[PDB]
């Protein structure tokens, strides 16, 4: 039981994550209300045998968001500041708009490009291999959502939720190569992921509490899911399963699409603080770990849901075309 | 036609891109006048393809309004003693080699043909946009000078 | 199945949803009976939905802990908008199926009446936002603001007028509000004073720099070299 509170008793957790060169080590951002403690912004981390608290931090009063880490392994470290900019770190070391996504485009012959979604929409994207780094390289996409998500296979190609009620969808090629929209629900789409299996499917939900399917070869998505907490974070689950989960109000509700209908297969409330925030899941042991609105930090294990073993592993992409015979039946 | 087209349109302009993304190396590969223009004098046989006149129409404008600065420079420069060192038509005569008088016509002569270098080269395509409203503009002005 | 039509979900709208899935049984008119038995349902939970907005809307924007970059006006008016939109839904769907029964009608009383009473509020909240930055600038902002300038380290001025017309624009365009031709341009202004004491402060770093590795050893060929480095600013020049 590692329930950090380094200082963060009035810290609201804003995002979590682990680390696969390190697959032992977390790393944690929150964000602070109350300027009379130790710094402003936050990234810390610490590995699952460190102390509860952070093991090792980034000192300043910098407001930070935006974290992400070098692909190929925890050697850089990269953030997108809140008034545009971006700032990178070596790890092996002592604009009238914020940014709102970052992501890392793996070169393995050089330094790993950077692509940072402002709060407007529009895309930036630049690298440079010296990094006191040089915001001087720079691309700029026409761009109107704020969450990219980006395709798996073919990274070039991305799609988003905008807050005028459709999903768009595009790639690096140009800005205005293919520009219609996924229409599955044609809603206010605020998250998307993409199914980590074999298909291309993804997935977009929307601010009325909708989730939606979208196969990457389709322009209709599959299986209009719908359920409140959907604007909220979602996420695949690191198992063979399909399993989906929402979670605010100290409250979390789980799908496991592998062995059940579309309803919801698990939820649950939380008592040791109110407002859960961010969560993250590890493939190792499920020692699930979730900060909270207070800025504490805790962990659960429910073994018994691990895996089932037998439908989740080959069985899945029959389930992806029984989702798509499901749309048959829709029609 | 028109799937052919969808295909052929899509991946054609996906390769106008890199023609594109090489419009803008133009200028990422040099810091200096001729490194940019020993690219621009590169890219001859490009004036035959319709496709790249797209980011060229689009590149067109600022890549005018970045000339039109250092033509201005070099005015600047003849008339006024630039930062580095005291640059003039009068041309202060710190040393004499040869007459002074002709010293400074060297330097008027030099800058003369630095100016006259650009302007032909608008009124052209790989260096120019075929003569655009723009053009007349600037061409007014830089030929008065 | 029927009762299904509801149970596949939580939420009314997705029971809707089923519901337009079923027309291959529009054919016989006995799930019409079926369905007019679960009109009520889908009345009922809407209700209960909205009963959940109404304590949400009793709880207002100030209330609850925002995250972001909007000022607490311009949150406010787009939650109140945002709320009105969800509940609109709702109202909406609500007749031309239940009509008949009027249910629906006296909750759409109700509804009506909340909604007038979110216009309203809204009203207040733009008559204490709209002109207040008209007020500000025409007050003590728009009268000549004064540049930053130095006599020990650089001397911030209107910060606050900075802030205050950066948000303001900013807000007005996304909400997709009338952005005056005072606000537009003193916001101009203001990017140009940013970016004009950013590059200043660098330049005062800059000599910060320069001089914290000259006194370690105070030669005096930098000493008066650096009482040279001295210079005068008017009050002409305050208004550059």
């Amino acid at each position: 039981y590692y329930w950090s509170q380094g200082d963060q008793r009035k810290k609201n957790v804003t995002s979590i994550c682990w680390n696969p060169l390190y697959p032992d080590l977390f790393a944690v951002s929150l964000g602070s209300y109350d300027f009379t403690k130790q710094r402003m912004g936050l990234i810390c981390l610490y590995s699952l045998k460190n102390t509860t608290h952070p093991e090792y931090a980034f000192n300043c009063e910098a407001g930070v968001m935006c974290l992400d880490f070098h692909p190929k392994s925890a050697a850089l470290l990269a953030v997108g500041l809140y008034d545009g900019t971006v700032l990178v770190y070596d790890i092996r070391n002592k604009h009238t708009d914020p940014v709102w996504q970052v992501k890392w485009n793996p070169d393995t012959s050089k330094n790993y490009n950077f692509y940072s979604i402002s709060s407007d929409g529009r895309v930036m994207n630049w690298i440079l291999m010296k990094n006191k780094n040089e915001e001087e390289s720079t691309l700029i996409g026409l761009a109107c959502g704020l969450c990219f998500d980006f395709n798996k296979f073919e990274p070039h190609i991305f799609l988003v939720g905008t807050e005028e009620g459709k999903i768009h969808k595009c790639s690096r090629a140009y800005s205005g190569q293919y520009q219609e929209t996924y229409n599955g629900h044609l809603l206010a789409v605020y998250k998307v992921k993409w199914n980590n299996f074999h298909p291309r499917t993804f997935i977009s939900a929307s601010a009325d509490w909708t989730v939606r399917i979208w196969d990457s070869k389709y322009t209709s998505q599959i299986i209009c899911f719908d359920l409140s907490m959907m604007v909220v974070d979602a996420v695949w689950a690191p198992y063979s399963s399909t399993v989906f989960a929402c979670a605010t109000m100290d409250k979390v509700q789980v799908y496991d699409l592998n062995v059940d209908k579309l309803n919801k297969l698990a939820e649950q409330k939380i008592v040791k603080q109110p407002k859960l925030t961010n969560l993250s899941f590890n493939y190792k042991d499920p020692i699930l770990l979730v900060g909270d609105s207070h800025g504490g930090v805790t962990l659960v294990k429910l073994s018994p849901n691990l895996c089932k073993s037998g439908p989740e592993i080959k069985q899945t992409e029959d389930k992806k075309a029984m989702e798509e015979f499901k749309n048959v039946k829709i029609e | 036609f028109d799937d052919d087209f969808y295909e052929f349109r899509s991946k054609i302009k996906e390769l106008e891109r890199r023609l594109a993304s090489v419009i803008t190396q133009g200028f990422d590969d040099y810091d200096t006048i001729y490194g940019r223009f020993k690219l621009l004098d590169n890219f001859e046989g490009l004036l035959t393809r319709p496709i790249i006149a797209d980011e060229l129409e689009k590149k067109h404008i600022v890549l005018l309004e970045m000339y039109k600065q250092d033509l201005k420079q070099v005015q600047s420069i003849f008339l006024e003693g630039k930062q580095f060192v005291d640059s003039m038509h009068e041309n202060a005569p710190l040393f004499l080699n040869m007459p002074p008088i002709a010293g400074a016509l060297t330097w008027c002569k030099s800058l003369r043909d630095r100016i006259q270098e650009p302007i032909e080269k608008l009124a052209q395509l790989g260096q120019g946009i075929t003569e655009r409203e723009e053009y007349k503009d600037v061409q007014k002005l830089y030929t008065s000078i | 199945f029927i009762d299904n039509n509801f149970n596949r979900f939580r939420n009314i709208e997705y029971s809707l949803k089923l519901l337009h899935k079923f027309q291959s049984t529009i054919k016989r008119d006995s799930l019409k009976h079926n369905l007019t038995s679960r009109y009520n349902a889908i009345l009922h939970n809407y209700a209960t939905e909205l009963d959940t907005i109404q304590r949400v809307f009793q709880d207002q924007k100030s209330n609850p802990p925002l995250v972001r970059n909007m000022p607490p006006e311009a949150g406010k008016i787009i939650w109140a908008r945002h709320l009105f939109q969800k509940i609109t839904g709702p109202i909406n769907i609500f007749p031309e199926n239940v009509i008949n029964s009027t249910e629906i009608r006296r909750y759409y009383g109700s509804y009506n009446t909340l909604g007038k009473q979110l216009t309203i509020y809204e009203m207040w909240f733009y008559q204490d936002w709209v002109n207040k930055i008209e007020q500000s600038k025409a007050a003590l902002q728009a009268t000549l603001i004064v540049r930053h300038d130095e006599n020990k380290k650089l001397y911030v001025n209107f910060d606050l007028e900075i802030m205050q017309l950066i948000r303001e624009a900013k807000c007005l365009d996304r909400q997709g509000i009338e952005i005056p031709e005072s606000a537009r341009i003193i916001l101009l202004q203001e990017d140009k004073f940013k970016t004009y004491y950013n590059e200043l402060l660098y330049a005062l770093k800059e000599y910060e720099r320069i001089n914290s590795k000259i006194k370690p050893i105070c030669k005096n060929l930098l000493l008066p070299h650096i009482e040279d480095l001295d210079l005068k600013l008017r009050p002409g020049m305050v208004t550059l």
